[PDB]
Formats: C-alpha cells, structure tokens, sequence
C-alpha cells in the first residue's frame, strides 16, 4: 500500500507457477500452477459430484487434472497462448485469489533476459488496456535475487520450470554481454524422467500426466555429490529403490532414475542438448569477466528458483567448480585450494526470490513517480513507455 | 614440381595451394567435427573424426571446434589432422617434397611459431619452412613497398604499417576482434525477434546469414531511425528446414561493433580508431603516404560500406589537408594468401628459409631469427 | 521462439 | 546421446583434501609408555598349577585398550584367548559369575575378537563363553563392544 | 593553521601534504575513472566518477584516464576533481585558508602554467600560489646547491644541473620517455609467453609487476644468455583471479629501453648519454663538481641496479680522472614533495609567492616573470 | 592464451 492507498502488487508471472503478493510481504499470498484446463470426457474416470466449469485455473485445475486438458500457456519465458494467459491473470487478480481493483493498483514484473521484445511490449499493452494498472513496472530477475539476499555483486543461477539464465552483477553493475542462458529447467527434466520410467513400464502420455511426474521429481529426485558412489549403489544395494502411490491408486518404484534425471543439468547431452553444464557454464561466464571482478563472484555465487532445490544441488556445483579451477587457474596445485575462496549462497528460501526481490523494490519505490510507468504514459506514447526502463522500442 | 606450397592458416579458414599460381587450390574452413551420438551402422564409413567441408555436410550430427582461437592454436592434435587433410586429400601432394610458407599475426606467443615449424619438420618432414607475418604479405599482392594494412579475419584484427620495405613493430597494433566474435553477438540479438540459434552448427547458419545480409551503415545512428520508421532493409533468409526468418536493424548492429566495441563490453577502440592511432606512431614525415595506401584485407573487410565508413571517420580525425584513400580490391580475401605465392616464387626469398638441418643444430628456436 | 526452439 | 568436451575435472576428487574430516582422541600418556598387559609369566605360572579361576582374572585385570600399539595388543590378546580356550566347560559358568559388570563387558569383547581368526577348535568353546556372558550381561554388553571406538 | 601546503602533480601520481613536514600526509594516483556499464541498482553511491585509489579498488567497471600525459595536462576538467580530491577529501583543509606549493616540469608549453594559476584562484580561491621546477627540489631535499639531478617519473624525465644555487637552463634536457612508457612496453613482450593484456585496469596490474619483479641489468648481453641457460631469473606473480604467471627475460627488459630506447623505436638516446651530455654542456670548470654530485629522483628511479648501471655507463663515457659518485636515496620517490615542504618553510621564500591581488593586475601570464 | 582471453 502506498501513501494513496493503492496497494502495490508483485507478479512473477512464471512458466510453471505463479508468485503472486503485496510489497514488503515477506511470503507470498499465493503460489500456484500457470496452468489453464478445459473439460474432457475419459472412459476410465468416472465423477459427477463437484462441477467442472468450461475454463478451470490453477490449483482448481490441477487438482482435477484426470477431468481435464490441461495446457500450460508459457514456454521457456516466452507466452505462446494469450486467451489463456488472460484467462489466468484474471484467476490472480480475481475473487479466488488477490480480490483487488485493477484500476486502483500498481503492478511488478519480471522478464527473463535475452527473451524476445514482443513479449515484452504485448505484455504492457495488456495491463494498460485490459486491466487498466495504475503503475507498471518490468523488473530483471537477476536484480530482484539480489535485493532479497541484501547485495550489490554476485553472480546469479536461476532455474525455473522453462529457463535457466545466469546473469552477473558488479556493484549494481549489469553486464549483459556475459549474459548466459541453458536451454535447460524443470520441464525439460520432467520429460526425462518420463524417458526413464518408460524403461520401468509405466506410461505417462497425457497431459494430465504430467503434473504427476513433477510431483514424483519435487519428492524423490535429488543430485548426486559424486556420480560415481550413486552408480555403486544402485548396482551393489536397492536403498535407493522408492515408491510413489498415484491418484488412480497404482503404485511405481523409482530407483535410479532419481539422479539421472537432474544430472541433465551438469550432463546436458543426456537431453539431446550439445554444450556444457550449470557449472562448467557459470565457470567461463566468470572467466569472460574482466579479471577483477572474478575474485568477487566466486564469493557471491547466487542461487535461486525452484530447480536449484535438488538434494545435493550447491555442494555438486561448489565441487565442479573447485575441479575446474585446479585444472584451469591453478593448473593441478592442490595446495592452492586452501586458499581458493568460494562461497554458493544457498539459502532454503531461494525458491521465491525473484518475488521477494519484488516485494524489496516496491516498497522502497512505492511513493515514487519517475519509476513507474502510468496510464496516462502509454496513451501518449503507446509501447514507447519503456524507454524509462532503457528498453529501445518504437 | 619444385613449387612451394603456402598455407594461410587462419581462425576460421585453411587457405592452401601452390606457389607461383594467382589464387589458392584448397579453401575450406578450419574445424574438426566430432560426432555426439554413438554409431551403431556398421561398414558405413563412419570415422572418429571429420575435417573441413565433410563436417559441415554433417554438421548436425557434430560438435564442431574451431582448434584456432584469436590466432593462437589450442589444440595441437586436431591441427595436424587440419595440415594432414590439406597435402595428402586437398591438394594431394607430400609436404617432405616441397616447401611450405606458413603465416601468422603479430603479437601471438612465441610457443606457436616454436609448434609450427616443430610440426612440419618431425611430424611431416618438410624439406625447410617459413613464418610470414599477414598483413605484409598483403602488401606484396598489392603491389607496393608503402601502406598500412588492416587484415580483419574470424578471430584476430591488427594493423601493419610499412615504409618502402621498412616495417615500424613499435606501431603495430592488435586487435582480438573479428568475425567470431561477431556471429556471436549476431546470436545475441537474433533472439529479440525470436529466434533462438545456440548449437555450433546454428553458428555456422548464421555466420551465411552474416555474409550474406549484414552491411555497414555510412551513419549508424539515421539509419537506426529509418529502419523504426520503414521496412526497407527488411531482407529474409531460408533455413534449410524450410523455415524463413526476417532481419532489419539487425544487418548492420552487427557489424557496427567494429566500430563501436562497447556492445560486447570490449573498453577497446573502434578499428577506425585503431588503424588511425597507428599511423599517429609512425614517424610525422611518412604519415601522408600512408593516409593515401590505407589497404584492407581479411574476409571481415567483405562487407558492403566497410571502405566508406572508413574513410568518413578517418577523415574526421585526420586533418583536411590529408587525403584519405582506402583501397579494397575484390580479392581482399585472399590477399594474404596471394602474396605468399609471390613472396615464395622469387630468387631473393630461397635464403630466407628455414632449412632441415638448420632446424636440427639449433632446434625450433631458429624461428625467432630467421623468421622475424 | 519464432525461429529454432518452440516457444 | 555422447558428449564431446573435455569431462577430465570430474575424475579428481577434491574431497580427500578436507578440513572438517573427524578426528577421534588417544590417551596422550599411554603413546610414551604403553601399559604393560598381562604379563605371560604371571598368567603361565598360574596355568602350570592349574589355577585356571585366577589366571583369568589376571587376564582381564590388565588389558592395553588405552594403548596405541597394536602388537601388545596381540599379545594380549593370545594370552586371554589361550587362556580361555584351556577352560573346562563345566568351570565357565564359575568363572564368569565371579567378575564384575566391567569385567564382562572386556570379555565379551575378547570373544568377539576370537571369532575373526580361529583355529580347529577355538570358536567352541568362545560360543559356549559367547552363552555365559550373555545370560548375565545381556545385549547391552554386546553393544559396548559396537560403540567402542578403542579396540581391546 | 597557516602552514603552506605542497602538491607535485606528477604524470601518475599526486603527492600531497603540508609544509615543514617530513613526508607527505597524502599519495594516490592521478586518475580518473568513468563507468562502462549502467548501473540500474538505485540508492548505492553510484557515483558518475571516481578519483584516486576509490578508482583503483573498482577499476574492473572502470575506464581509468590518466589526464596527465608526458607532463602535460590533457583533460582540465577532470584535474580539477583531482584538487578537490586533495583538499577536501584527503588533506581535509579549505584552499583559501593556505597557499600551495605546486610543481611541474621544464621546457613545458606556458599554457599549462596559465591555468593551473588561473584554477587555484579563480576556483579554488587560494591566497596566493608558487610553481616550482621538480628538479630544484631534489635537491633541497639532498642538502646541496652543487648537483645535477636526474627526475624519472610516470610520463617526464629531465635533467637539471646546478651550480651554487645557479642553474644553467641553456644545459636542462628533457626526454618524454617514463614508466608509463615502459608499462606499455612491458605488456608488448609479455605477449611472447602468452600473457595479454590491454585493459586499463590490467594496466595497472603490470604496473605493479613492474615495480615488484623487473631489475636493471648492469650487463644486458650477458644477462640475456643466463635465462637462456637457467631458470634462476623465472619469478612468478599472482594475479587477483588466482591465475599465475613467470617471467624471466621480460625482467630487465623493459628497464633497458631507458639505455635503449630502440626497443620503443625512440630515436633518443638513453638515460645515461643524457646526463652525460647535459654536463658536457655545463662549463669545463664545474663539471667534476656535477661527476660527484650525481642525484636520481622520481618512482622510475627506485629499480635495483639502476645506480650501478649508470655509475658503469657514465665512467665510460667520461673520463677516467673524474670520479661517478651517484645518489640515490632510499626516499627518492619523495624527494621532489621534501624540497617543496622545506622551500616552502623559509623566510626567505615567502616574498617569492604571486598573491592573489598580484595575479588580479597582472593576470595569468604573471607566472612567467615570478615564477622561473 | 594462458592468461588473459582464452586461447
Ligand atoms: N522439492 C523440489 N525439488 C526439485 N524441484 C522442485 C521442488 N519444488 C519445486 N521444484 C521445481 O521448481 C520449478 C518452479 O520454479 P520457479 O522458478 O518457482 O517457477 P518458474 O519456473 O515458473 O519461474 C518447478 O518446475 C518444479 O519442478
Ligand atoms: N562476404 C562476406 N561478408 C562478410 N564477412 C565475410 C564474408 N566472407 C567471409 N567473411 C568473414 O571472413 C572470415 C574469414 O576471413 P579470412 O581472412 O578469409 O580467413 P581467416 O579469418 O580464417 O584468416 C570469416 O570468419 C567470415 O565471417
Ligand atoms: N618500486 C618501484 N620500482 C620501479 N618503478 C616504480 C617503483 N615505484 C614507483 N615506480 C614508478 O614511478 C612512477 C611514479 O613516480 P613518482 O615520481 O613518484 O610520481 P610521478 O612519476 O607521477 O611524478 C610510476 O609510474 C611507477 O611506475
Ligand atoms: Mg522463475
Ligand atoms: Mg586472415
Ligand atoms: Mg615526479
């Protein structure tokens, strides 16, 4: 709320989930699916007690996926179905959740980096003619990590369900050039696993489907330290063998499959992708940098989004990392290590803070003019606005 | 056949043939594809490594690396097979037979001419050898003994001024900005359209689209607004899938970073900027003949509006009395390699070399001092 | 994307 | 599918080179001069009378666990378990009432040290020993022979 | 308080500090440095620049300008940022409370003694002001009247030779040859190993490698073939990524070019033939005096070695009978700031100052006639 | 390279 009243809202706007909530909010109100569903009619399921609208959202949806085609409307940052993603939007500011006034507001957001312009500007065209927001605003996911971890250097991993970006930062600095994006996220492994159960015999073909997989990666999956000690004992003991109870009540067994699903994030041909890991990447990021600043990004190293929860995830990508600089910088001196100072921010609320960060601006800028971009601005100029950000549009 | 052979040995190019003849026999890019899947068809000629144009036919199914990087060779073992694949397959000649005159950029560390000439000695048994420098090569096809050259490749970019046959190395100036570094920020800034190339056989598409679309603007800044206003330099291009793409501002962003660095983050200056510097190190007498025989080389210097967009900013350092003339022939991509068939078919040039036996008694080191 | 990946 | 890049740094390992590794505690006095154990002449001559009752007693009354050497350890142990394999199985019974709690618990992990390198006939008689000391000393003499982190 | 305060100015740094004192209160480098990137973090001190060692802490977002080059003041805008640095920041003192001591080279364009009076009136508002040559001061410092003094800073070098507190100007030398000149040189050969750099920031990473790891020679050809035997030279240095480099030959090469300024494509001649040559200059009576008291100042002067290099160079030049006594002491990289607290602490000094009604009558050009 | 740029 600012001093007129007008509550301040922070959107994330995710490919997988959305963060919805208020400035200073130290949670966020909401965090649900981006998903939309439609109904359907299977042989297999049979309901009639609760109604199926004709559009169901989020967490409605989800929850009643088996009576439902899903579709997600977003796609490694990009939006690729806009009715859908209206209708989504809506969800967030409506009765069900964030019962506000769009008129009477001001909006957040986030883009990726190094994602399209009419991404961008289709965006902004929406909340000035549809919702009509009072004050928008197009943050940096990268800058917002860096205010809820209280910073102005460090070196940012944020991995979602679509994207995986690094974006570092000197001082408030921003160095685009070095700028790196893997084609890599939690959807991407969400099918692999899928790839691997296959193996096992069960089928997963629907959208629906889907959703279940991601909840067997959030409990089970993790990363392994060393590859090789995972490998013995999956060949020498059953420990790792789990079990996950389906809605439909049939239950799998899931053993191997819990590490090499995410190791597509440091052994990414396993996806068919050619290039290099998380880490071997977020190294020769550090080493374009001018020579300098790399001392301060080895200490500022931070994480953040909901793929880099992986059980074991920052101590493999300290280890990698440590491996690369005696091979590299160091050249095989052991005894150099010791001093090899390096520090993986890991805090267990890096899951939302791109939102945090949101909440962290907004109230420091609530009661400021010259930041937002008003009504009244794009009526003039139309899509122009963001030339406040730097954004060169016409 | 007596004749030497000449090898250019570029970041991004193997330009190779004989001596004596006006333009190279072999011409073919300077990667070695290794395949990133496992070959179960067996009999099917299916090796461990492919070289040169039989990688870019198969590019799809290889990581292909270039062994050379801003001039220097990090990977020795990959650029024998490069050397091997030029005499014996391209060329079909044995290198123990003939000569070889090899090239390189200035300033580059001495253990790459110390691995060259290792090279052609014990691993191919070359008679003698040499090391050229490449900007004065181009001088040699230019047929002049005053100018100062700039040779614009795939890695590196340095000039070369010369005064009737007296090079000034206290005015050389390098550049580690060229082609490569280019068709990377091309990739960049593709993605605001929406589309999105990161394989390295997506960088060779758009390095064709580079070649092909990309000019110079004479004024970066008017044509900016032309392209916000209208769709004229609209031009589009036809993937091999069958796709079609469409790039404006795009076709000369790219190669305004040769004059403008600060959009890959270099603190380095333009090469407008660079080349003029080095004639301001050169002697206050000599400096009118080189702002006349301002010569350009390198495939980089193929863009259109690269010679105007030259001489208006050389013009506006330079004072107005000084007349500014670049000369840009169009065989400029091969100059270097032109001048070493030149350089190699003259009476004087046959003590210059490098012979076996003098490799044997003072080992690879000789190269610092016969090869300046 | 419009051109190469999906999105 | 196959990678093509140099994957050579994940084959080191790194953890080897630790600081926060575990490090157990020794008695510092015993590294000097190690306590004597059971000397063989003091339990032979009580064997040659056939004192059996009291040369296990002057077994179990010295026992080098403090100390770090592991041949007097050896020794010690070859002498309890030459004495125990000498017993009559009718007179186990005698003697293992006879000790203390603490005095238990030490044979028990003598016994359980038997079993690693037996001969024809000495694993027998230690699993009759093994039911003595069990029916008075229960499973909890069992398990300060596990957490014991000094060896007998 | 109304002691006098003292400022040399030289090429790289500002030395600065009150008079009667015995060393200087402040030393930081003369430079200047501007953003290269946007900052978009809001309420940080992000300032549009930075001065003195603020610079040097964040030099890798920084384009770092020397605005001192070879003596001279290029950028006076940013100078005057390098003054208020002074006083307000460091020094912590108004100007116009207390005069200043202020220095500058000779056979210097009379431009830049205008406004430097000009801009501690006009701007800073001082009572009155002196500018004094860098060499008289050394040897204040040294407690003489009877010496040539040899200045190697950043940029300058020059010679001042003196007789009973009479200078001999038709004798002065100066040679626009200095350590910035050498840093540069240094990371020319640097590039033979395998090292680059061309940042302004890694500039003055070389030039702390400069002044920890490179010596002088006193038998260059001889040194030379010891590193090509041995490995006894190779020191290494850390850099601030980790990395770590080795340099043997590079160590006593980049001195030399003041012995040799071939090297550098200088046609001068070196330190050595300079200092002669002055004296040959002088009277054929004074001469012996000057062989004796041979004085060195300036942070160029503080290699090992230097003192025995010269003192073998000059005897044989000279002759045999006239004995090479040179002096270099331990605090010569201050020597021009000592003199300047300690001429500003006379009696006899206090009528030479040009006071701020003096400058009102006569203008600027004043300094000419007041100031030798 | 070896420091300083890649290569
Ligand atoms: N416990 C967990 N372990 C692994 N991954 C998780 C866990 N919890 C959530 N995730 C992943 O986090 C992703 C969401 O990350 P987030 O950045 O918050 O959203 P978005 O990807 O839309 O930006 C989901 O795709 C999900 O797979
Ligand atoms: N028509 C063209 N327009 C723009 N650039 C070109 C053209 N032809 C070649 N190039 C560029 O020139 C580079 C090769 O230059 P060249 O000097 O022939 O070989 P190298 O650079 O390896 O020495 C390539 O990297 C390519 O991008
Ligand atoms: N220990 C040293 N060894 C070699 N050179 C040094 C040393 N210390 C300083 N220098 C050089 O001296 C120069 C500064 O000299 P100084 O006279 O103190 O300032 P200025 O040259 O600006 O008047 C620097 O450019 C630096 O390279
Ligand atoms: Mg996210
Ligand atoms: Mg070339
Ligand atoms: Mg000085």
């Amino acid at each position: 709320m600012d001093s007129q009243g007008r509550k301040v809202v922070v959107c994330d706007n995710g490919t997988g989930f959305v963060k919805c909530g208020y400035a200073g909010s130290n949670f966020p109100e909401h965090i649900f699916p981006a998903l939309v569903g439609r109904p359907i009619i299977r042989s297999t399921t049979k309901v009639g007690n609760i109604e199926i609208k004709d559009l169901m959202v989020g967490d409605e949806a989800s929850e009643l996926r088996s009576m439902l085609e899903v579709n997600y409307p977003m796609e490694n940052g990009i939006v690729r179905n806009w009715d859908d993603m209206k209708h989504l939007w809506d969800y967030t500011f409506g009765p069900e959740k964030l019962n506000i006034d769009t008129r009477n507001c001001k909006i957040l957001l986030t883009e990726p980096p190094m994602n399209p312009t009419k991404n961008r500007e289709k965006i902004v065209e929406v909340m000035f003619e549809t919702y009509q927001f009072s004050g928008v605003y197009v943050a940096i996911q990268a800058v917002l990590t860096l205010y809820a971890q209280g910073l102005l250097t460090g070196v940012v991993v944020d991995s979602g369900d679509g994207v995986t970006h690094i974006c570092p930062v000197y001082e408030g600095f921003s160095l685009p050039h070095l700028t790196r994006r893997l084609d890599i996220a939690g959807r991407d492994i969400t099918r692999y696993l899928i790839k691997l159960l296959l193996l096992r015999g069960y089928a997963f073909n629907h959208s629906a489907d889907f959703e279940t997989v991601r909840m067997i990666k959030e409990k089970l999956c993790y990363v392994g330290y060393n590859i090789e000690q995972e490998q013995k004992l999956a060949l020498e003991t059953t420990v790792l063998v789990e079990s996950y109870t389906l809605p439909d009540g049939r239950i799998i067994k899931v053993g191997g499959e819990r590490f090499e699903a995410p190791e597509a994030l440091f052994q990414p041909h396993l996806i068919n992708v050619e290039g290099v890991g998380v880490a071997e990447l977020l190294f020769n990021t550090i080493q374009a940098a001018d020579i300098d600043t790399r001392s301060e990004f080895y200490k500022h190293i931070v994480l953040s989004g909901g793929s880099t929860m992986y059980p074991g995830l920052p101590s493999r990508l300290e280890r990698e990392l440590k491996q690369l600089y005696l091979e590299r910088v160091l050249k095989g001196d052991v005894e150099k290590l010791s001093k090899f100072k390096i520090r993986i921010e890991d805090p267990p609320r890096r899951k939302h803070m791109v939102f945090l960060g949101g909440a962290v601006l907004a109230d420091i800028m609530k009661d400021k003019d010259n930041f937002w971009m008003t009504r009244q601005e794009y009526q003039e100029k139309g899509v122009r606005v963001l030339e406040k950000l730097g954004v060169t549009v016409r | 056949d007596i004749a030497a052979l000449v090898v250019d040995n570029g970041s991004g190019m193997c330009k190779a043939g004989f001596a004596g003849d006006d333009a190279p026999r072999a011409v073919f890019p300077s990667i070695v594809g290794r395949p990133r899947h496992q070959g179960v068809m067996v009999g099917m000629g299916q090796k461990d490594s492919y070289v040169g144009d039989e990688a870019q036919s198969k590019r799809g199914i290889l990581t292909l690396k270039y062994p050379i990087e801003h001039g220097i060779v990090t990977n020795w073992d990959d650029m024998e097979k490069i050397w091997h694949h030029t005499f014996y397959n391209e060329l079909r000649v044995a290198p123990e037979e003939h000569p070889v005159l090899l090239t390189e950029a200035p300033l580059n560390p001495k253990a790459n001419r110390e691995k060259m000439t290792q090279i052609m000695f014990e691993t191919f048994n070359t008679p003698a050898m040499y090391v050229a420098i490449q900007a004065v090569l181009s001088l040699y096809a230019s047929g002049r003994t005053t100018g100062i050259v700039m040779d614009s490749g795939d890695g590196v970019t340095h000039t070369v001024p010369i005064y009737e046959g007296y090079a000034l190395p206290h005015a050389i100036l390098r550049l580690d900005l060229a082609g490569r570094d280019l068709t990377d920020y091309l990739m960049k800034i593709l993605t605001e359209r929406g589309y999105s190339f990161t394989t390295t056989a997506e960088r060779e598409i758009v390095r064709d689209i580079k070649e092909k679309l990309c000019y110079v603007a004479l004024d970066f800044e008017q044509e900016m607004a032309t392209a916000a206003s209208s769709s004229s330099l609209e031009k589009s291009y036809e993937l091999p899938d069958g796709q079609v793409i469409t790039i404006g501002n795009e076709r000369f962003r790219c190669p305004e970073a040769l004059f403008q660095p600060s959009f890959l983050g270099m603190e380095s200056c333009g090469i407008h900027e660079t080349t003029f510097n080095s004639i301001m190190k050169c002697d206050v007498d000599i400096r009118k003949d080189l702002y006349a025989n301002t010569v350009l080389s390198g495939g980089t210097t193929m863009y259109p509006g690269i010679a105007d967009r030259m001489q208006k900013e050389i013009t506006a350092l330079a004072p107005s009395t000084m007349k500014i003339k670049i000369i840009a022939p169009p065989e400029r991509k091969y100059s270097v390699w032109i001048g070493g068939s030149i350089l190699a078919s003259l009476s004087t040039f046959q003590q210059m070399w490098i012979s076996k036996q003098e490799y044997d008694e003072s080992g690879p080191s000789i190269v610092h001092r016969k090869c300046f | 994307w419009x051109a190469x990946c999906p999105a | 599918a196959r990678n093509t890049l140099s994957s050579r740094f994940r084959r080191v390992d790194i953890d080897e080179f630790d600081e926060n590794k575990f490090v157990d505690e020794q008695e510092e006095a015993a590294a000097a001069a190690a306590e004597p154990g059971p000397d063989p002449s003091e339990v032979d001559g009580l064997l040659r009378q056939g004192d059996m009752l009291r040369a296990f007693h002057a077994a179990l009354r010295n026992s080098p666990v403090n100390t770090k050497n592991q041949a007097v350890k050896e020794r010690a142990q070859g002498v309890v378990l030459k004495v125990l394999t000498n017993f009559k199985s009718s007179e186990i019974e005698q003697a293992v009432q006879s000790l203390d709690r603490n005095g238990v618990d030490l044979l028990m992990k003598y016994i359980y040290k038997g079993f690693e390198k037996p001969t024809e006939n000495s694993s027998a008689v230690l699993l009759q020993w093994h039911e003595k000391a069990l029916a008075v000393g229960g499973l909890g003499s069992i398990i300060r022979v596990l957490t014991a982190r000094k060896t007998v």
